[PDB]
């Protein structure tokens, strides 16, 4: 949406390259952050057989869904609860790729606010 | 060659079909079928005979322009959905000969009735190719017209062919 | 049947049954009528078989070829010693193609068996695959619809030369 | 007003747009007539076999024998080497094998080249 | 049956081997004209009008009526491929060269089109997906025996 | 596709001349020609055609159609290309 | 090979010892019997080939051409007693005699250990089959096409002997097995390009080669239908086996000299699949289709790896029994017309329901349908082509596009569509001509089954 | 394969604007449809490509069937504008007809939501050709306005077809044939839907107006084929444009490609390579 | 009619299928590979009788 016009149809010198994210260092502003917990190992994801793709730091989540369902079956309309705290984990995963964004954004904004402010010295 | 006439009238012919596939309700169709009809009642009593090929030639100009690129045809006429559909099913009766006598012996009434026209055909023919002999100029046939029978006990020359062609559904 | 060295495959690990449904499960209940209508009755007529077989016990055996000497230890134009050792070395290369076909077999047998993790549990037998490929391709590639063991051998010795000449400009340096 | 036809080789004029069928003289008028005899002719001679009761076979048509014939046998006797003929051979002739010897001596002395430099990849390649 | 005087000549350079040969082909002498006389071997065979057999009249008693042909009638030269079921020349409701225009420039058209939206996709304000365990180094099947450069995924 | 009987196909052709306001349904009898009896045109006779067509659902041609002069003609010429004989 | 080669020669005695009427059925009953004793030379092994004497040998390749020599004789006799009905007695018993001493000439230039005995039978078969086409064709045309295929043949096979003989000068043996183990390198010098094409040029008139094939469309059309048999499904492959024998002695030579010859078959085949397209005749057609099938084993017998061998073989094979059913299936229309123009009968499905199934059938194996061993010998040339350059597949591709277009159109016309109305005289299929092409197709398809049987010796 | 399905799925879906043969219509919105699957293989959504192929299966086979019976009724009549009128001679082949034509335009909860919703879905958040993704929602809204096409021709109005009224939908094959589709195209969508295992991450946070974009383009669509079907009951006379003719004709392809390519093969075979 | 079909068509070709799938097919290797079965936290293997060990306590996300 909007995004697109501003990067195509403006300055893209202030808008994050989404083949090339993140360009500034993760500390950059962000004093002591914390690394991204892990809850499924990776010999029980290799275990459950979570496609490559699913094997993100939501699996546990599926991990417990997949189960569910197959100790459900023949019950398929069970397992709706397991399915949706996997969905939420999911859109908080999504929603911290949208900070990210927008974080690179505002760096870059920043980023040139201080040429021409560094500039405007010369 | 066509005459004037026929030229005329298979104009309104398919302009009206071409009318009908643009317009398609029937009671819009109705409207617009009275208002060309309008149009060519305009001019009939056109008696010059050069200005009415100069009206001809410009209506099959307007109807090139206006006709419609995808009209209706019905289902069995040439270009239809249904065109040639049962041709695959449409055997030659001369097939029946060829029969077995064993698939003969199951229907003993039909082939029985099969062998008199076969021979109704076989006693016709002599009188048929004389007909046509004397009938005819030196030149020979200038057109494809065939004459009728014209005594008792005489059929048709070449009659045949039509009258025991297959049926439009054989099977 | 087969060889279990030759044709490996990793112990079985199946979950026990967990129901959490008071639905009953339709296929444990197409399993028990499977066994009852069908492998049972298939079982008994097998077993009439296998007692009709062993009324008749009678043997075959694989064939051993002894060894002869080989194409390097012909004399040239000396057809009775090039026929054998043209024969053994065509008996070899039928054999390569066998032990070829078996290294695939466990490749393949490996990457359905694993599932979506085969990419990382199938790399020894696609090391072992890789490996026995370059030894097939060194040995009997290029040499054509009319190959023979001279063409092989030829083969063989423009290698050689090549790994002696990249070896002393090798440790010339 | 309207614009006008514009007929190709794949795509005919229309019969009802077509000017000569409008203007029509008597010679015209005989010509089709003549026409019109021709076929009839031929269509009587057709019929009078064609519904005979006593025959059996095909009836050999002239026009046929003398098209398989034209398509075949009649093409030489009437060839003349010339510019065109001579031209066209070369060019529709020896053309294409000229060109496809390049493209595939070409295409070989390169995959050639970078099998003796190790630099193509065959690494599974055992079959061929 | 055919006589040699029955079957097809050479080109026919006198207006009485014009005759003849228009005699020969059921063709009235105004209506016979040869392919020109080039070396190309048509000899005295008529030039006939280049239509599809799909032009002629579908409603006429054709002796060969999915040919549209009449026995003895002279066939066209490449009356095989003007068969029903191969080359059509029939009118068509829109002009040859319009129709060639419209189906070039919509294909071009979609062709730039595409071109340009490849070169300015869409996507949406996200930064990059993150896997664990230094990009899944080990499942994509990387050296178990080399170690990787760690990829560390920060909370935010 | 019920099949047709020559009374039938008549009947429907009859019917269809009654619904067409320049025939005079009191003195129109299969025999009747269209252009003689019923005094109309070679446009009106194009119409009736038309109408047959659409009565049962196929084609004319136009070298054929011409000749139909009559409402017997008509039935004739059905009945010949339908195979109906009773 | 002389438990084979004498019972052949005893079809003749049996020919003329015959009661005057069972001519027919005692030939084709005791020449079935001898192809049911063919299938003992399927004692092949791994490493050596089955070598029976000094004189004669059968390996795997030339043991599937023996199968199919020997399983032809019986139908050609089937195919050939119709219009040879009204043929006095002696005329027929010669005729008969004809082919039996092809099969004769044909069995021993299959097996001939030494390729100057090879060469002996080789020019032999030219004899009987010049004989046929001159004898027993129908039109006038047959004494020009048997010119033609006289002349084509020596004019390369004279070369051919002077090489050979040659070679022996040289080698000391021309003894196929001494080759494999004496067989020295061609070094590139212009005497040795001339001993290459006089080794090959003999073989490459008889695939035909595209631009030496002009005697094939003659000779194919104007032949009885025994002679098209014979000539379409074996007498190509003496060609193609040939070649695959006498390429041994000319490494590397081949390597470039291969180019010339690769590129008027690859562009040939897309120009005769072309020509098919716009054949009037239907005779004519099935030749031209044989060019087009015969150039891809042209092509793989050149670049000479293991998979063009094999695909050459099985296409040998599947194409002799193909070409062969379609020259049958012709035939069958002819002897009822008495027309070979593809246009006068059309619609045959409606009249012959039966005969159109294996029109059908025919079709589907002469487009290389899967998996038909026809299918099989196509895929593995162009897998083996794509190696050699992996731009050969576009003209490998525009080719299968055009043999289904041919194929197919070839079906349409005759089968489909409206019957001629004049042509009252399209009686019921014989037992005769069902079972004829029975005999074809079901040893076809049921192949398919055990391919390896048919792919030769490099499998 | 992302542009070449964009481009199919448009370029069908429009030839389907203007087709009167009902065969036709259902015949371009196959091809259509199919280039939407095609668009899902580009955006890197395998599975559900294949779910596509599932549900799209039970409501295009239902579509034909009851096309079929509407042929079989009129005498092989095919011709929408020789239809008219059947909404309720046909009761059960317009409830068919109306099933089918919900699932295929995306109908909330029907068979064709669980695939082709999930699909636009996936493609307007992907990192994709901009021109594709356009394409792609164009050919959605085609898809609802030839969707109405059918029904407002084939069941609505006045008939038009011929006087002879042999209208029979009654035999139990016929019945019980579609019955089964039917509860397909109803059910099979949500049955499926909800007994597969997943296989990637479905994208389910997208800001409102990406997430009813196949909703709302298809309303859209619904609006305008309305406003234009209407239209042809006024008593106006036509005036063909390019587009019209353009959509008519195929785009030409048929007409040109059909007879240059032809013509170019088989003039060189017996002129050069023959003669 | 319904059970002399499947007789002959269902029970009949099932057990030709499975006498040869069971006493041919399966006595050669690598003829039929299953994928080998999931495995999750928690779960009992029926062979060994090994108990896999739970996954650890999840950070309760709000939900
Ligand atoms: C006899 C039949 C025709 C072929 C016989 C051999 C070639 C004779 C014709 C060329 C003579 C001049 C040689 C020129 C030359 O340098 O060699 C060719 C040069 C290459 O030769 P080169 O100079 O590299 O020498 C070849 C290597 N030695 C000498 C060791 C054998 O160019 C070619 O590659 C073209 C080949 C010409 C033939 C093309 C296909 C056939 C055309 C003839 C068809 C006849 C009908
Ligand atoms: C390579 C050869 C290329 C030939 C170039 C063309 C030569 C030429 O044009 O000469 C013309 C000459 C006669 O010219 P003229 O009598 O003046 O005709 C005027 C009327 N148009 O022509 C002649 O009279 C002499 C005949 C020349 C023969 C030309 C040989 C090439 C013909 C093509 C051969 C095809 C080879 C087949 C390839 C295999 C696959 C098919
Ligand atoms: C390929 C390699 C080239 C050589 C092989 C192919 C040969 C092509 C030429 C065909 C030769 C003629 C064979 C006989 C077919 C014929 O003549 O029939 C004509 C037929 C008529 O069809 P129709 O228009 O429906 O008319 C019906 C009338 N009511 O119309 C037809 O059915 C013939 C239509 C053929 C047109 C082919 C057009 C090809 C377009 C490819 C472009 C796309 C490229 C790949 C995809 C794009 C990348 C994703
Ligand atoms: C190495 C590779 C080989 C592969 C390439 C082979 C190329 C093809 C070679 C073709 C050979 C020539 C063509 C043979 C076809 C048959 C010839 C023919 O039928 O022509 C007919 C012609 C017309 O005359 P005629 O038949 O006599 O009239 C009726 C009375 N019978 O008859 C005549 O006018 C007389 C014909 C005489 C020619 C007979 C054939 C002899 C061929 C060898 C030529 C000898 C050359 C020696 C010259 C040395 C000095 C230069
Ligand atoms: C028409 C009438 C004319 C007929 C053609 C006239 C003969 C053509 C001469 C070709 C040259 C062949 C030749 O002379 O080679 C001689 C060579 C002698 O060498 P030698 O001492 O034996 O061994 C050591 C090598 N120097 O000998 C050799 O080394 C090898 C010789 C092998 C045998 C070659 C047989 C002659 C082949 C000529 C036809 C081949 C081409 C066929 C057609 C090509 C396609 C058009
Ligand atoms: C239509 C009539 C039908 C009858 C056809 C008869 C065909 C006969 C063909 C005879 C030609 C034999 C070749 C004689 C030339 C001498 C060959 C030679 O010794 O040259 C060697 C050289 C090899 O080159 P190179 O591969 O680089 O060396 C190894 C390093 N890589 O040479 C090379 O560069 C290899 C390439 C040689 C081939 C040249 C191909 C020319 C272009 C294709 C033409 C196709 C055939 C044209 C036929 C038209 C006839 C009218
Ligand atoms: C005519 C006969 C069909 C009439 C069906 C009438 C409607 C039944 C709907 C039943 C219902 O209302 O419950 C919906 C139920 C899902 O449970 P739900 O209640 O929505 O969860 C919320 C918690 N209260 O939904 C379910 O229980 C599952 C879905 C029910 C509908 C499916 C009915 C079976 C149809 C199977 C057809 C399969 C055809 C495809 C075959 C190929 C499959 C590979
Ligand atoms: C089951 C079905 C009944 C369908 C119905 O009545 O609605 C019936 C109809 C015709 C039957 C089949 C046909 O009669 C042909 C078969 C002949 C044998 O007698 C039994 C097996 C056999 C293969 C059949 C068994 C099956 O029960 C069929 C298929
Ligand atoms: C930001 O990533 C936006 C992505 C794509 C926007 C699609 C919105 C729909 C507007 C055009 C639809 C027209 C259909 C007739």
């Amino acid at each position: 949406g909007a995004h697109l016009a501003r990067r195509y149809l403006g300055d893209a010198s202030v808008e994050p390259d989404p083949l090339r994210m993140p360009t500034f260092p993760p500390d950059y502003g962000f004093p002591e952050r914390k690394e991204r917990e892990m809850v499924a190992t990776q010999q029980e994801m290799n275990d459950a057989q979570l496609v490559l793709q699913q094997r993100d730091y939501c699996a546990h989540y599926l991990i417990r869904f997949l189960k569910c369902k197959r100790d459900s079956f023949p019950n398929f309309l069970a397992c709706k609860h397991e399915r949706h705290d996997w969905d939420y984990c999911e859109h908080l995963d999504y929603v911290k790729r949208m900070k990210e964004f927008e974080r690179e954004r505002r760096l870059l904004q920043r980023k040139k606010r201080r040429e021409q402010r560094e500039a405007d010295m010369a | 060659y066509l005459t004037h006439q026929q030229k005329v009238l298979r104009l309104y012919k398919r302009a009206l079909r071409h009318l009908e596939s643009w317009c398609i309700h029937r009671d819009k169709y109705r409207y617009f079928a009275c208002l060309l009809r309008a149009r060519f009642d305009e001019h009939k009593n056109e008696k010059d005979m050069v200005k009415a090929t100069q009206l001809l030639r410009e209506a099959e100009e307007e109807f090139w322009h206006g006709q419609h690129p995808q009209p209706y045809i019905f289902p069995e006429s040439p270009g239809g959905t249904s065109y040639e559909r049962y041709e695959c099913y449409k055997v030659p009766e001369w097939c029946l000969d060829d029969w077995h006598p064993s698939e003969k012996a199951m229907y003993p009434d039909y082939f029985a009735k099969r062998e008199q026209w076969k021979k109704l055909r076989r006693e016709s023919w002599e009188r048929e190719v004389k007909q046509l002999q004397e009938e005819t100029p030196v030149g020979g046939p200038r057109t494809e017209a065939l004459p009728p029978a014209r005594k008792q006990g005489d059929l048709p020359p070449l009659w045949w062919h039509i009258v025991t062609r297959p049926r439009e559904r054989p099977m | 049947s087969w060889d279990k060295d030759v044709y490996p495959e990793p112990p079985r690990r199946t979950p026990a049954p967990s129901p959490q449904t008071s639905l009953p499960n339709p296929i444990t209940y197409l399993t028990k009528a499977f066994d009852l209508l069908v492998d049972r009755p298939v079982t008994l007529v097998r077993e009439f078989i296998e007692r009709q077989h062993a009324k008749n016990k009678y043997y075959y055996y694989h064939r051993e070829f002894r060894r002869v000497p080989d194409i390097t230890e012909c004399q040239e134009k000396d057809v009775l010693c090039m026929f054998e050792a043209e024969m053994q070395w065509r008996r070899d290369y039928k054999v390569d193609q066998e032990i070829v076909n078996i290294i695939q077999e466990r490749l393949k047998a490996c990457q359905q068996r694993e599932g979506e993790s085969h990419r990382q549990n199938c790399a020894k037998e696609l090391e072992q695959f890789t490996q026995v490929v370059k030894a097939y391709q060194d040995r009997y590639h290029d040499l054509g619809a009319h190959y023979s063991a001279r063409k092989c051998l030829a083969k063989q010795k423009q290698r050689m030369l090549a790994e002696r000449k990249a070896a002393k400009e090798a440790a010339a340096a | 007003s309207f614009p006008k036809y514009e007929a190709s080789r794949l795509s005919s004029l229309p019969t009802t747009l077509d000017p000569a069928e409008y203007d029509i003289s008597s010679e015209t008028r005989k010509a089709q007539a003549e026409r019109l005899a021709i076929r009839s002719r031929l269509k009587r001679e057709y019929q009078l076999q064609y519904y005979d009761p006593s025959r059996r076979g095909v009836i050999e048509d002239p026009a046929l024998v003398r098209w398989t014939y034209a398509r075949s046998a009649n093409i030489y006797p009437n060839f003349r080497p010339n510019t065109k003929t001579s031209l066209l051979g070369a060019l529709f002739g020896i053309g294409p094998l000229v060109f496809w010897y390049y493209v595939f001596k070409t295409d070989r002395d390169r995959k050639e080249k970078l099998i003796q430099e190790g630099k193509l990849d065959r690494t599974f390649n055992i079959s061929y | 049956h055919i006589t040699k005087d029955m079957l097809p000549g050479p080109y026919p350079k006198t207006p009485e081997e014009r005759a003849a040969a228009a005699k020969k082909y059921n063709m009235r002498v105004e209506d016979y004209e040869p392919y020109p006389d080039d070396g190309t071997g048509y000899g005295d065979y008529p030039k006939l009008p280049d239509r599809s057999q799909q032009e002629r009249d579908p409603w006429y008693d054709w002796d060969h009526p999915d040919l549209r042909l009449n026995w003895g009638e002279p066939m066209h030269w490449d009356l095989d491929m003007y068969i029903r079921n191969r080359v059509d020349t029939s009118p068509t409701p829109v002009n040859w060269n319009l129709m060639c225009k419209h189906l070039f420039g919509f294909v071009a058209f979609m062709l730039f089109m595409f071109w340009v939206g490849e070169t300015y996709p869409a996507y949406q304000p996200v930064g990059p997906k993150q896997y664990p365990y230094n990009n899944l180094y080990l499942e994509r099947g990387g050296d178990p025996n080399k170690e990787p450069e760690p990829v560390v995924h920060y909370e935010i | 596709a019920p099949p047709l009987t020559l009374e039938g196909i008549k009947d429907r052709v009859l019917y269809v001349l009654k619904l067409y306001d320049k025939i005079d349904p009191e003195k129109l009898s299969v025999n009747s020609h269209f252009m003689k009896d019923l005094g109309l045109d070679s446009l009106d006779q194009v119409e009736i055609i038309m109408a047959m067509e659409d009565e049962f659902g196929f084609e004319i041609p136009d070298i054929d159609a011409e000749k139909l002069m009559c409402p017997q003609e008509i039935v004739d010429y059905i009945a010949d290309k339908k195979d109906v004989y009773e | 090979m002389l438990k084979y080669i004498i019972p052949t020669i005893m079809l003749m005695p049996l020919t003329w010892l015959s009661k005057n009427n069972m001519i027919w059925v005692n030939s084709t009953a005791h020449s079935l019997l001898i192809s049911f004793t063919s299938l003992l030379l399927m004692n092949q092994f791994g490493d050596n080939s089955l070598n029976f004497s000094l004189l004669f040998f059968s390996d795997s390749l030339s043991t599937p051409l023996l199968i199919l020599t020997m399983w032809l004789l019986p139908l050609m006799l089937m195919a050939s007693q119709h219009h040879l009905s009204k043929e006095n007695l002696t005329r027929k018993k010669l005729f008969i005699t004809m082919l039996i001493s092809l099969q004769l000439f044909l069995i021993m230039t299959f097996t001939a250990m030494e390729l100057i005995l090879f060469y002996i039978l080789f020019e032999a078969t030219l004899v009987p089959t010049l004989i046929i086409i001159t004898r027993w064709g129908n039109q006038t045309e047959r004494l020009n096409a048997g010119l033609y295929f006289l002349f084509y043949t020596l004019a390369g096979s004279l070369p051919l002997l002077v090489a050979l003989i040659y070679i022996q000068n040289t080698v000391g043996s021309l003894n196929f097995l001494m080759l494999q183990y004496w067989v020295q390198p061609v070094h590139n010098s212009w005497s040795n390009v001339f001993m290459w094409l006089a080794c090959m040029m003999a073989f490459m008139v008889k695939m035909p080669l595209y631009g030496l094939h002009l005697w094939l469309p003659k000779a194919h059309v104007e032949a009885p239908i025994a002679g098209s048999m014979v000539l379409a499904a074996v007498l190509l492959k003496l060609g193609g086996y040939g070649m695959l024998r006498i390429t041994l002695i000319l490494n590397p030579m081949t390597d470039f000299m291969a180019y010339p010859f690769i590129m008027l078959s690859l562009w040939g085949m897309i120009m005769t699949s072309s020509i098919c397209l716009r054949q009037t005749d239907l005779k004519s057609l099935i030749a031209y289709s044989s060019v087009s099938h015969m150039a891809l084993v042209i092509v793989a017998i050149l670049i000479q790896t293991p998979w063009s061998y094999m695909g050459a073989t099985a296409l040998m094979i599947a194409h002799g029994l193909t070409s062969s059913m379609l020259f049958c299936l012709a035939n069958s229309n002819y002897e009822r017309i008495h027309s070979r123009t593809m246009i006068l009968a059309r619609g045959l499905q409606t009249l012959l329901p039966l005969m159109a199934t294996w029109w059908l059938l025919a079709s589907l194996t002469n487009l290389a349908l899967p998996p038909t061993i026809n299918l099989i010998g196509e895929l593995f040339v162009v897998m083996s082509t794509f190696s050699w350059s992996n731009i050969t597949i576009i003209l490998m591709g525009v080719n299968m596009v055009i043999t289904a277009l041919y194929s197919l159109y070839m079906l349409i016309m005759t089968q489909r569509g409206k019957y001629t109305y004049h042509i009252n005289n399209i009686s019921p299929s014989f037992t005769r001509e069902n079972a004829l092409m029975s005999l074809h197709i079901l040893p076809l398809l049921l192949l398919t089954l055990n391919p390896k049987i048919i792919l030769g010796p490099l499998y | 394969t992302l542009c070449l399905g964009a481009i199919t799925t448009l370029f069908t879906a429009m030839c389907a604007l203007t087709q009167n043969d009902i065969k036709k219509i259902i015949a371009f919105s196959t091809s259509s449809q199919l280039g939407l699957m095609m668009v899902t293989i580009g955006i890197n959504q395998p599975y559900l490509a294949f779910l596509h192929i599932c549900t799209h299966a039970f409501f295009k086979a239902m579509l034909f069937m009851c096309s079929g019976s509407i042929i079989h009724s009129l005498n092989d009549e095919q011709d929408i504008r020789k239809m008219g009128g059947l909404f309720k001679a046909m009761p059960f082949t317009t409830t068919a007809l109306i099933v089918g034509s919900l699932a295929l335009t995306g109908m909330p909860f029907l068979t064709g939501f669980y695939s082709k919703d999930l699909i636009i879905e996936a493609a307007n958040t992907s990192y994709t050709n901009a021109w594709a993704l356009l394409m792609t929602l164009i050919a959605t809204s085609f898809t609802a306005i030839y969707s109405t096409r059918i029904i407002f021709f084939a069941l609505l109005g006045q008939p038009r077809f011929p006087t002879l009224v042999n209208i029979n939908e009654n035999n139990p094959l016929l019945i019980n044939s579609i019955k089964r589709l039917l509860i397909g195209s109803l059910f099979a969508g949500y049955i499926i839907s909800n007994n597969i295992p997943p296989t990637t991450i479905p994208q389910m946070t997208m800001p409102y107006y990406l997430k009813t974009t196949a909703l709302i383009v298809t309303i859209l669509g619904f609006i305008l084929a309305l406003e234009i079907s209407n239209m042809t009951k006024n008593l106006k006379y036509h005036y063909p444009s390019n587009a019209f003719k353009f959509s008519t004709l195929l785009g030409y392809f048929p007409t040109i490609m059909h007879r240059l390519a032809p013509y170019m093969n088989l003039s060189m075979s017996q002129k050069s390579a023959s003669s | 009619r319904h059970s002399i079909f499947a007789f002959t068509h269902v029970l009949i070709p099932v057990w030709i299928i499975h006498y040869y799938l069971k006493y041919h097919v399966t006595t050669k290797p690598y003829t039929i590979v299953e994928k080998k079965p999931r495995i999750f936290p928690g779960d009992t293997i029926l062979e060994t009788g090994e108990v896999i060990p739970p996954m650890k306590e999840f950070p309760d996300q709000h939900h």
